[PDB]
Order: structure tokens, then C-alpha cells, then sequence
């Protein structure tokens, strides 16, 4: 559900510019994914 | 601008094909100016040939332009002769340096290609640009004493 | 595309070798430190990274040798002249009507200006020309003159 | 004509390199990234609080 919001940021893109700001927006999109690992804890298939 | 220095007019060139409009003047500092006489404003100094790059290292002792092609003129300043074009600021062909300075030099009235320089060393040296652009066509000792002027039969 | 790159890369490597051959012909022609430095400036934006740079390394050594010959030749003209200027002989380095004192300074200036034009050009060249021992020998000579 | 155009390009090239060049560029981009990282960290906490 959190990645569907992250994908919404990318899927919305109309293929114009993006890469200029998305390169900036990528680092935080990664920082969210890391925090997702800690929060669930019992997250089954954490290596898959 | 504001900087106005009076510099000695060392050589003057004038031709029929150029017409009574243009007078091509060489200076002590090494530059070459052009004075277009007007019936309007008493005189105007239009072009400044070698304000920057073309500046001769010594005074411009002789200017001349080819009778065959009057667009192209040479100026025989210090060690090294140079060739110019009737608008452009910088010289087209610089031709070597030489043993001692050059006093004078002129185009062949007949032939556009070849032009004759005279050195203060004593030698005359000919540059025939039809054949070769790198080296001298032939050099010739005239006198042990220096050469102060050359003129060719028109 | 990877196959189409390899085909294009081979055509470019053949093209870069033809350019290097054309530059070497054009350099063996001008036969003036000024004319040759002017040629480089035309292709200054047209250097094809290391393949042209390998040719330039050899070219750089030839320029340093040419400037030594002119610098040595000026030194030989200065020594002969210096005698005549102080003497104030007929057929002197002093050109036409000048003072016998100011004429020397203008003469000396004209020589000093001739030598100083290539050095301001040599500083602009990359590929550690300053680190090369050949360049260092020219600079040491220049300073003494 | 050509040598002058290339000499003009060298003048324009010196500017293009050091005319649009501004002191402290990479550090400012890192500070912008940090504020976005903290915003995403606050959003995931809000998404944790919803469930």
C-alpha cells in the first residue's frame, strides 16, 4: 500500500522531465522502503 | 574612445582599383589604419588592421597591393612580411621570419603569385606562392651593405 | 543494438585513424610555431579523447624543439646586435630614425615580445607539458635570455 | 572567418563553465534530499497510524 503510493509518484509521470526531480525523489522513496523493513518486523519473505 | 596617442605614419599605399576613396596607412606601433576621404566629414579612419593579433613587432616600413588582385595587400614590418584582406582585421598569411629586418617588399606587377622582399642583411628573397608556400623561391646577395628600398618596373 | 554499436565503433576507429593521418600531414606543412599552434586551436574542440591525445603527445615534443631553435637564434641575433647598438655603427639593429638610447629599448622590447608570445600559448596546452623535462630546459634557457 | 568563430567559442566556453557555476551546489542538493527523506519518514508513520 506504501509502494502503491511510491509507484503512483512514478506511474503518474507523463514522460516529461521527471528524471531531473525523480533522481532527487528516489533517495526518499528508498528511505521509506528501509523503514518498511523495521515496522512490519514479522514481514514474511523479507529476502524475496 | 578617450586614449588618443599620435603615432608616426611610416608607410602609405594607394591604387586605381581601390580608387580615390581608400588610403591604406602603416604606423610606427605596428598597426595599419585606413583613411576614407569624404566630401561630407573632412576625413574618417574606418578600419584598424591588426589592433590585436596582426600587430607587427616593429614599424610597418612598406605596404603594397597586387595590381592583378587589389583586394589582397602585404605589409613588410620588422623580421616577417604578412598578407591581409580588404575587410578582415587579422592577417591571412604570415611568411616566416628572416635574417635581420625587412626594409621593403612589393608584388610583381605582371604576376599575382610572387612578391620580392629586401633584407637589411643585404639579401633579396622571392616568395612565389604558385609553386611553394613553405620555403623561399630563390634568395640573392645584392651588396654586403644593407638594402633600404626596392621598386619594380610597371 | 549492442551488435550495431560494435559495427559503428569499428567505423569510428577507422575514421579516427584517417583524422590522425590528416592532422600529421597538415602539421608537417605550415613549418612555423605560430601556423602549427593555429592548426591545434581549430581541432581543440575536435579532439577524439585518447586516440588523438596519443598523436598530440608526439606533436608536443616537436613544438618544444621548434621554440628552442627560434629562442637560440634570437639569442645569437641579440649578442651580435648588442655590440652594434652600444657602438652605434651604420647597419645597426636600431631601425630608421630613433634615438641611439630609446632605439635600443624599442629593439630589446621587439625581441622580448617575439619570445614571450609562444610561452603564453605553451601554458594553455594540457597533458602536463610543464611536468615534461624538455619544456623545463626551454623555460630555464628563456629566463637567462 | 573560422579561427575567429572558434576563438569566440573558447571565450563562451570559459563562461559556460564558470559563468553559470555557483559556489556550494552538491551540498544544497543533499540538504533538499534530507528534507524529502524526513517528509517520507513522517508519511510512513502516518500510514502506520492509519491501519
Amino acid at each position: 500500500l506504501f509502494t502503491l503510493k511510491d509507484l503512483f509518484s512514478k506511474l503518474q509521470e507523463s514522460q516529461p522531465s521527471d528524471f531531473p526531480t525523480l533522481y532527487e525523489l528516489f533517495i526518499p522513496i528508498m528511505h521509506t522502503i528501509l523503514l518498511i523493513y523495521n515496522k512490519s518486523k514479522t514481514y514474511n519473505q523479507p529476502p524475496r | 574612445g578617450e586614449n588618443e596617442e599620435i603615432i608616426g605614419g611610416t608607410a602609405l599605399e594607394y591604387n586605381v582599383e581601390a580608387g580615390p576613396s581608400k588610403f591604406l596607412i602603416g604606423t610606427e606601433s605596428g598597426s595599419i589604419l585606413t583613411a576614407n576621404k569624404k566630401l561630407k566629414k573632412p576625413v574618417e579612419i574606418t578600419t584598424r588592421y591588426g589592433l590585436d593579433q596582426g600587430r607587427h613587432l616593429g614599424p610597418v616600413y612598406s605596404i603594397n597591393r597586387s595590381n592583378q588582385n587589389p583586394k589582397y595587400f602585404l605589409s613588410v614590418g620588422d623580421w616577417s612580411c604578412k598578407i591581409w584582406v580588404e575587410d578582415l582585421k587579422t592577417p591571412i598569411i604570415r611568411t616566416k621570419y628572416h635574417g635581420s629586418y625587412l626594409s621593403d617588399g612589393c608584388w610583381s606587377p605582371t604576376r599575382s603569385g610572387a612578391f620580392f622582399l629586401v633584407r637589411r642583411d643585404g639579401w633579396m628573397d622571392v616568395w612565389d606562392y604558385y609553386y611553394r608556400q613553405n620555403e623561399i623561391a630563390f634568395s640573392h646577395k645584392v651588396s654586403d651593405s644593407p638594402l633600404t628600398c626596392i621598386k619594380i618596373n610597371q | 543494438f549492442d551488435d550495431d554499436f560494435y559495427e559503428f565503433r569499428s567505423k569510428i576507429k577507422e575514421l579516427e585513424r584517417r583524422l590522425a593521418s590528416v592532422i600529421t600531414q597538415g602539421f608537417d606543412d605550415y613549418d612555423t610555431i605560430y601556423g602549427r599552434f593555429k592548426l591545434l586551436d581549430n581541432f581543440e574542440g575536435l579532439l577524439t579523447r585518447p586516440i588523438i591525445a596519443d598523436e598530440l603527445e608526439k606533436k608536443h615534443i616537436v613544438l618544444l624543439e621548434m621554440y628552442k631553435q627560434d629562442l637560440k637564434q634570437v639569442q645569437s641575433i641579440f649578442l651580435e646586435g648588442k655590440q652594434f647598438v652600444d657602438s652605434m655603427h651604420e647597419n645597426a639593429p636600431l631601425f630608421l630614425n630613433m634615438p641611439p638610447i630609446a632605439g635600443a629599448l624599442t629593439w630589446c622590447k621587439s625581441l622580448r615580445d617575439r619570445i614571450q608570445e609562444p610561452i603564453e600559448k605553451l601554458a594553455q596546452l594540457g597533458q602536463g607539458i610543464t611536468e615534461r623535462e624538455e619544456y623545463k630546459d626551454v623555460q630555464k634557457l628563456y629566463t637567462s635570455i | 572567418k573560422n579561427l575567429e568563430t572558434i576563438k569566440k567559442q573558447q571565450e563562451l566556453a570559459k563562461r559556460q563553465v564558470q559563468k553559470d557555476m555557483g559556489s556550494q551546489k552538491e551540498k544544497w542538493e543533499k540538504k533538499k534530499l534530507e528534507m524529502i527523506e524526513t517528509a517520507e519518514a513522517s508519511f510512513h508513520e502516518n500510514l502506520a497510524k492509519n491501519p
